[PDB]
């Protein structure tokens, strides 16, 4: 599992 | 008699127009969609009226069938339902009236009705009219029994109209492109667009579309990936990239194949194949669910009147090794894959090949023996979705080399129904060997092959400002959507498909 | 001296490789962002090292600072911010691998750390390596200081990583995109793809660009406008569709031109142009709210160096009459909008152009007067987004009859800053009168030069099964993202803009 | 306003 980036949105 | 129908009604309707009717009138209010209107009214009983709610709706007259005289039945249907309409002549504004808007109507028109909701004495859910519109008149004659392909994807109104599983299919592929796009977006990835002509094609192997710009002297090329230019942007400090758009490789055209057609690609820094690997999984079941229900769906590979086979999403998806289950499958020993470019590896393909009876017609080099050899042995027994990994690097000229592998690379397709639908690999970040794989393609594209790729320094100069470790990933939507539609044909999911003369 | 720094790096990092040290290792994991790193422990006080934490993060070097000992700060960037990396031997894996880690590193490189949170004796927030790993090199010196434009667009991963305002502009557009599609996917709107390849080029006036298909042996068109196919699909019985997707108009090259740009256009059944200006009045001024924060947005015609100017998008927009106010603007009355074809009124206008001093090159016809005069007097009146209506026919072939107005359509264009970033009209759904314009501008084509549409049969056969009473509407996407991102040139919202050296 | 029509999503 990636490590976690907020949306853009 | 369909051209004489079409004579007549073109007169009527000019004639119409000459005197005034507007038979193509600006606007109606439509106060209910047809839809909704079901949902409301259902309820009613047989025989009800509702004379003190009055309604407009609108939508195409696909039957006209009269009882005769004062009562005459139009149904109406839109929105991929339907809608009886029940004219009688005592509950319409006025007899003459009625009688004029009933002579005017033809199957296949475009009417605007005002009138009460109620249902039948059969049980038909019905509105009741005050008056009848016409909206826009029909002037072919409308298809009785188009069960025949061509005609339905050369005119896809007609096949619109007369097909509810056509509108099914295409709500089912924007579907999964909205379905992908929640998904990469909500994993913090950027929507963008990159330029869709370039001054040389790249990210791919296929013959490109060539054409002219009025401002610069110069030719272009439209693009058969966007996969080079997503990865100067993670370069650019862009982690995460991906982008939902049409691509174009002009090459030849059948069941799975269309000129141009939709990709999804996406690029992730810090990710590697495995990375991708799962969130191919996850990305993959969870769409299959979400849309379907279930993980499980039913498809006809040769259609409705052939076997149908289950496709089983549930994760985590088989995963199995080129080369290795290669030499599981024949029951040979392959060479070691540091030595797959060397002419013996070749022959020793070669005899293989002949031995096995698998057919590689000209050139025949070791990646298209290995690629007929695989399609061969392996590919056929991907029903559900499998992961094929660890392509050799003369397969990959874009694709990082396999860390622990000597001669291999890092990358693996996912394949549905014997068919690749996604494919996938760890970057190559390295300058060097980037340009000198480039090398390679060119050498081989001055002499051998000529969908070959060409030399882009703008990307090697974009690495040498430094790429980070980055996983890149894509996917054909139409094929994806082919199999979410239960499609043997490209066609079924494209709304205007390139059609032959 | 960025010559010589180039070559000596590449022969460092080439000896890196026979070194066998990896300087382009294939995975390292990521605990955790740099935003979320610097929001989670931005409460630190200064001196706080916490040693039961450790985590791995990555990033680019835009800095490094010693105080040369045994003291190095790196100032890594990623995800539009930035973390200070203070890294002494003391704190380090060995003193040994810090010198050796240290020698190696260079301002660009892509690296990953691994340390603790800290915050400095400055205040600074930091992480302080256990060790840090080398992800990937800058073979280049970069800019110490990127402000020349064209350097800027010709590498847009320099200008990313260089300049951070540039990833906030295209987050804008993608936020626009976004919105945009889930306005109409909210108001039941159906996302769909339509061919870029068209046999006959329509929806629109510009020089296209011309390619060949092999298999097909023949030529093709990009399309310049998605609106025919759209059209057919509402006759299909889908009501509402929409699309966001390139468009292909070969021009010239300018602030507000492109010749690739991304367009959305959307159709809507049982609808008339009032109902899609009210539609857009929601649509835009939700939209700029939404992003922007407020209804009002600062925009720099000019640029920064210029005066700049509010533009409210407090709903509605204001209504303008293009004949009526083009009378007002002039202080002149117009002939009557029935007489617009004569040679008559042509002449009229000639004269009006000549006598306000509004240049008109050849050819000099009604409807380029018309352009230049409402052009000159018109759509510089429009600073906050401003509605021009009812449009002469002569300009808008596509454009249904006006109802109340002999002469003109049922059309509008929305104009925002003097530029016109919509185009939107009642559907004329009236095979014989379209076909009929069409023949006209055939019979123009015919007569000497191509700027006039061409003929298409297919679209006409598909308006005689008819098309429902429909509204239809388009915007530049690139210019709408320009006003929003307060960006004067095209090529700012565009991430590899086409360029003419 | 245009009368309602449900989300295909
Ligand atoms: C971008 C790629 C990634 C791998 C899956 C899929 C392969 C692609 C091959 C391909 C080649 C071609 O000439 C025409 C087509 O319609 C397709 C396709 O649909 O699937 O999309
Ligand atoms: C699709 C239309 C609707 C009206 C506004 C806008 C006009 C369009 C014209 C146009 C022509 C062209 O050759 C290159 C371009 O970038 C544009 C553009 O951005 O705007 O978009
Ligand atoms: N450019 C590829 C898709 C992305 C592969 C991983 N970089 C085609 O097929
Ligand atoms: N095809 C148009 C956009 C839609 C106009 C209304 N049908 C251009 O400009």
């Amino acid at each position: 599992p990636m490590y976690q980036v907020k949306p853009y949105h | 008699d369909p051209n004489q129908y079409y004579k007549i009604r073109s007169q009527a309707i000019h004639q119409l127009k000459v005197n005034g009717e507007d038979p193509y009138p600006h606007k109606f209010h439509v106060d209910i969609s047809l839809t909704d209107f079901i949902q409301k009214y259902s309820h009613l009983q047989p025989g009800d009226h509702l004379t003190d709610i009055t309604l407009k709706v609108a939508g195409r007259i696909h039957a006209k069938r009269a009882s005769g005289g004062k009562l005459i039945f139009y149904d109406l249907r839109g929105e991929g339902v339907k809608l009886q309409v029940m004219a009688n002549s005592r509950n319409y504004k006025s007899e003459e009236e009625f009688i004029h808007i009933n002579n005017k109507l033809r199957r296949g028109d475009i009417i605007g009705v005002q009138g009460n909701p109620g249902k039948t004495k059969k049980g038909e859910l019905s509105i009741i009219p005050y008056e009848i519109t016409l909206l826009s008149p029909c002037l072919h004659m409308l298809p009785h029994l188009l069960k025949d392909k061509e005609t339905r994807y050369r005119q896809r109104y007609l096949d619109l109209i007369l097909n509810d599983f056509v509108r099914q299919k295409f709500i089912i592929r924007s579907k999964i492109i909205t379905y992908i796009r929640s998904f990469l977006d909500e994993l913090g990835f950027l929507e963008i667009e990159t330029p869709m002509m370039n001054i040389i094609p790249g990210g791919a192997v296929a013959k490109p579309f060539i054409t002219y710009h009025n401002e610069l002297d110069m030719n272009l090329y439209m693009r058969i990936a966007t996969e080079l230019y997503h990865k100067m942007l993670v370069v650019g400090g862009i982690d995460r990239v991906y982008e939902i758009g049409r691509v174009f490789r002009n090459e030849g055209i059948d069941l799975t194949h269309n000129p141009e057609f939709t990709s999804c690609e996406f690029y992730m820094a810090y990710a590697d194949y495995h990375d991708l690997m799962e969130i191919t999984e996850k990305m993959v079941s969870g769409m299959v669910k979400h849309i379907t229900g279930s993980y499980k769906v039913t498809y006809h590979p040769d259609g409705p009147e052939g076997q149908a086979y289950d496709v089983d999403f549930t994760p985590p998806f088989r995963r199995i090794n080129m080369v290795e289950e290669l030499e599981k499958a024949l029951g040979m020993k392959l060479p070691e894959t540091n030595l797959f470019e060397t002419e013996e590896t070749r022959k020793i393909l070669d005899d293989i090949c002949v031995a096995k009876a698998v057919e590689c017609p000209p050139p025949r080099t070791t990646a298209r023996l290995l690629d007929k050899l695989v399609g061969e042995f392996l590919e056929v027994t991907c029903i559900n979705p499998t992961f094929i990994c660890d392509h050799p690097q003369i397969m990959s000229p874009l694709a990082k080399w396999h860390r622990s592998k000597e001669g291999l690379t890092e990358r693996f397709e996912l394949f549905v129904m014997k068919k690749e639908i996604c494919n996938a690999y760890t970057e190559l970040n390295d300058p060097m060997r980037q340009r000198q794989l480039f090398e390679e393609q060119a050498k081989a594209k001055a002499a051998g092959d000529d969908e070959a790729m060409f030399i882009d320094e703008n990307f090697c100069t974009a690495l040498e400002y430094g790429l980070p470790p980055t996983a890149g990933w894509g996917m054909g939507i139409d094929r994806v959507a082919m199999f979410l539609t239960d499609s043997n044909n490209i066609k079924e999911v494209l709304l205007f498909p390139a059609m032959k003369p």
